[PDB]
């Protein structure tokens, strides 16, 4: 429409990883996957329980940095609620048991002879009503012969509007097709009836109808002498009044007919699956890198673990961090190392409570600790480690102390710290260990010296392949490797990618068919043990 | 004015004072201010069942003065009245004219807009806090610069800008907007974060430093 | 400054003897005709 | 049809003109449907295109192709391409394809001869390319038909 | 000897007697000679694989 | 094994003892 | 190892040619 200017005060949140979460959440259309960028846009497609609870929680662990963008997945098979009633179908936009709440009803007005129409559903305050449904466009004829009529007949084969004829008496005076022709929208009737010189035809003031006019109904020899008559196309109207707006839709199965305000049935989030691999399928191609499920199942940590090897074999590398229960024993923790000792997974112990924005003091499961740790770790620029951050928890529900703190991170299990004082939250992450059973390599062992790989690696795979993957030449022997490898090399040391290299002990070896490579780094990671000494002349 | 706290795990409550004011002893203010009781922070959230309004615990928000006000019996009377509904003293309360943001956002600048509106029942509807700024900075800034019949160089100069699309025009709207927005003392500052121009299209976003 | 910008790769020529034909893009200048501002708050 | 293609190739051969025809199957095909389809279309110069996905056409629309269609994905690319050059591990510029096939499956399915699509993480950017020249013809030492 | 010297001819060709079924193995790759296979007789069918 | 990325003129002879591979070559 | 700082008071401070001594003391493994 005409020029104007807007502000709109966007609640919008009342960068560069992308961050994964699968759990159970009670909205949202299920086995498919969603970007989520706003948490105010969560809380829109979604409504209540873990996943949310979650994502609330990931992206306010820590006071000034925060995770990236999450992609999500519900892991219930939500039917949505719907009803026959009247000759409609009338199905929900909602997946899942609150859309039960909803009602719909239908009443017929004597003052316009249409219908009028009510949807209403609960816990979005919604309850708005349509109305003059149909009154598509009135006719009155103005000849001086006795008695004129107007008809409209259908597609015999398929219910749909055929022609509109008007008829003086016996003599057709003038008619239109409607399967299509010069009228597909109903603006050049509203012209072509008007132009003759006995007849005139007006539209209702209530919005722009200009339905498509294969969907008026069966009438024939309507008077419009005596009465200005309106054409009605009761069910083409409910697109045009309702369509784009609200909760419910329509669909014809048959007769649309006036029932009272009744609620739907049928919603519901159905049993939780037995196995959650067939669903983490899905999550191949997305773009992630780190991925959490939300539960203490040992089946979907196991079978987590698997999918993350299986997507780390075919040139995507991935990492899953895994919580359990609340408040678990030793023996129940290392019962699950022991169950789960390969790399690219990490365990978390403890079970936290966080202050939730809704001023929810909320006790938190142990796999919910594991999101709020993950999503810090995301967030960070790459190589960095959660090692002796702080995280933002309220309390721990715990068992485990200093002497603790050597006991399970020696098994390549995380736990969170007490400080007693300044440090931001008294709360700190003791170490980046990974559940891999040996230690020695710190590329496995530790997490972020193996996410700054997983990188590094991808980068060199990259450039290698077009310069030399794509086989443009043999005519290339191996002293040019060592050259486009030094030049890549020196690349990483000035961009502090890593922490050095010694461009003299680069190894090459070819026969045409095949290149081999030898090539050092120094690399870069945190500082773990700091040993100053102290001397003194006295 | 105020700042505020989360309590955290066995907080010591004179942690809470020497972290805001360097010295301890001015936890005995503090705590007065808060209309605490004598078991100031307590590690067990059922024990703040027998007394919640007189008895905090882990997770539970405090009210911390700034130095000025520590000593002042009025804001200590004050501050024990407003327990975490002390922003509305400083944002205010205000009529709601905003009946449907749906509408004014589509017609723009122009006579015959905003309309006050009810929320409820019988009581008419007034907005408050966070929510009165909001209204107080959209209606001002929608208003031409002249209009209002006392206290001119009220409004902005927007509806000037409507010239050509060309990246410096764009600039001046950005300028307007800014010094329209930075006008009022209950926002300490304002900054452009993006812009994007469509063919006829001025879309752009700014932050501001609303005050608490 | 009477366009805004022009893709001079976009431009396309061919010749057929005695005539010939060309398409190219240009950016039109314009009036605003409407102007959005998204405002968001902080601490 | 594909047949028929691959018989009017074969004869525009034997009259001393090279063509070449590049093929897809079906939605969702499976490893052994596939097979069926390279043992009945089993001359050179016919190359069979395995996955079904989508492609941001024109109108801004998440268009669904079938793989009859992405097999145009790389015909587009070979006709384009200098003569002489891979179609090997050049972008393929898909929005989203079924493409679960992993590491040791692109293995089987080309050595199978049968053309395949990879997805690749870069730094922090990602894209898919597609892994091999290789043609539907069964001998390995003979690269002339192979590739 | 001849064209079904490696299993994978058997387990196209079986898909082209229709009525029957072959499926693959999901747990990688096996392309077994099909002179290695081993001596078997009348297992119960229709539902069962 | 489809096409990937993954990741002196005087020679001089010895003779001993060594717990590994074949002998005799 | 487990990520931790440490501190000592040492005790081991209490040019080139280097220099040689050999005498009796109740210490050490003999003729090294």
């Amino acid at each position: 429409t005409r020029p104007h200017a807007s502000i709109e005060v966007d609640t919008s949140g009342i960068s560069e990883k992308v961050f994964c979460l699968i759990g159970q959440a009670e909205g949202g259309e299920p086995n498919t996957v969603y970007e989520l960028r706003n948490y105010s846009q969560a809380k829109r497609l979604f409504r209540s329980g873990e996943l949310l609870d979650a994502i609330e929680l990931a992206w306010g662990s820590n006071p000034n940095y925060t995770a990236g963008r999450i992609l999500a997945m519900r892991i219930e098979d939500a039917k949505p609620a719907s009803a026959e009633i009247g000759g409609l179908k009338i199905t929900s936009k909602i997946y899942g048991n609150v859309a039960n709440n909803i009602q719909v009803g239908l009443e017929k007005n004597t003052l316009s002879d249409s219908l009028r129409l009510r949807v209403i559903f609960q816990d979005d305050r919604f309850n708005e009503v349509y109305d003059n449904i149909g009154n598509i466009f009135t006719i009155k004829y103005k000849g001086e012969e006795a008695n004129a009529t107007f008809s409209v007949e259908h597609d015999e084969e398929t219910q749909k509007a055929s022609r509109l004829v008007l008829k003086v008496g016996d003599q057709e005076v003038k008619s239109y097709d409607l399967t299509g022709g010069a009228y597909d929208y109903t603006n050049a009737i509203i012209t072509d009836i008007n132009q003759l010189p006995d007849f005139e035809a007006k539209l209702s003031p209530f919005g722009d109808k200009n339905l498509e006019s294969s969907k008026l109904d069966k009438i024939e020899n309507a008077n419009i002498k005596d009465k200005a008559v309106y054409v009605k196309a009761v069910f083409g109207d409910l697109e045009k009044q309702t369509a784009y707006n609200g909760i419910v839709s329509f669909e014809q199965l048959k007769t649309i007919e006036p029932f009272e305000l009744t609620k739907l049935k049928g919603g519901t989030n159905g049993e939780p699956p037995a196995t959650w691999a067939d669903k983490l399928d899905k999550f191949a191609h997305e773009g992630g890198y780190y991925i959490v499920p939300l539960s203490s199942k040992q089946s979907v940590h196991a079978e987590v673990a698997s999918f993350v090897k299986e997507r780390s074999d075919a040139g995507e590398p991935m990492r899953a961090i895994v919580g359990g229960g609340f408040n678990e024993s030793k023996e129940q923790l290392f019962g699950r190392q022991a169950s789960l000792s390969n790399p690219r997974v990490s365990l978390v112990a403890n079970s936290g409570t966080f202050v939730m924005d809704d001023g929810r003091k909320n006790h938190v499961p142990a796999y919910m600790v594991a999101v709020a740790l993950g999503g810090l770790a995301s967030g960070l620029e790459i190589g960095e480690s959660i090692t002796f951050k702080p995280l933002r928890v309220s309390s721990l529900d715990q068992i485990y102390e200093s002497i603790d703190l050597d006991e399970l991170n020696e098994n390549g299990i995380i736990s969170i710290e007490f400080v007693r004082n300044r440090t931001n939250t008294f709360f700190r992450i003791v170490d980046d260990v990974t559940t891999f059973n040996d230690k020695s390599d710190p590329v496995k062992a530790e997490m972020a010296v193996g996410e700054a790989n997983d990188f590094l690696v991808s980068e060199l795979k990259v450039q290698l392949e077009d310069q030399f993957i794509g086989t443009r030449t043999i005519n290339t022997s191996a002293s040019i490797i060592k050259d486009f490898i030094q030049s890549y090399l020196g690349r990483k040391k000035r961009d502090n990618e890593i922490q050095d290299f010694p461009a003299e002990d680069v190894q090459v070896i070819v026969e045409g068919n095949e290149a081999r490579i030898s090539m050092t780094v120094y690399p870069i990671r945190s500082f773990k043990k700091i040993s100053v000494s102290l001397v003194y002349k006295q | 004015r105020f700042k505020k706290h989360v309590v955290q795990h066995e907080e010591t409550m004179q942690a809470i004072a020497q972290r805001y004011y360097g010295d301890v002893s001015y936890w005995i203010d503090l705590v007065e201010h808060n209309n605490l009781k004598y078991p100031y922070l307590v590690e067990t959230d059922e024990e703040k069942m027998k007394d919640p309004e007189r008895l905090a615990s882990t997770g539970d928000t405090l009210i911390i003065p700034i130095e000025s006000d520590l000593t002042d019996v009025s804001a200590k009377e004050i501050n024990s009245r407003d327990k975490d509904v002390l922003v509305e003293l400083a944002l205010g309360r205000d009529l709601n004219i905003t009946a449907d943001e749906k509408y004014f956002n589509e017609h723009g600048t122009s006579d015959n807009i905003l309309a006050f509106s009810t929320n409820g029942n019988g009581d008419l509807d007034t907005v408050k806090g966070i929510d009165n700024m909001k209204q107080q900075l959209q209606a001002r800034l929608l208003t031409p610069r002249g209009s209002l019949m006392l206290h001119p160089n009220y409004g902005s100069d927007l509806h000037n800008l409507f010239g050509l699309n060309i990246p410096e025009q764009a600039t001046l709207i950005e300028m307007e907007v800014l010094r329209t927005l930075t006008s009022d003392n209950r926002v300490k500052s304002a900054n452009l974060i993006d812009w994007k121009i469509q063919g006829n299209v001025y879309s752009g976003q700014f932050s501001v430093e609303i005050k608490s």
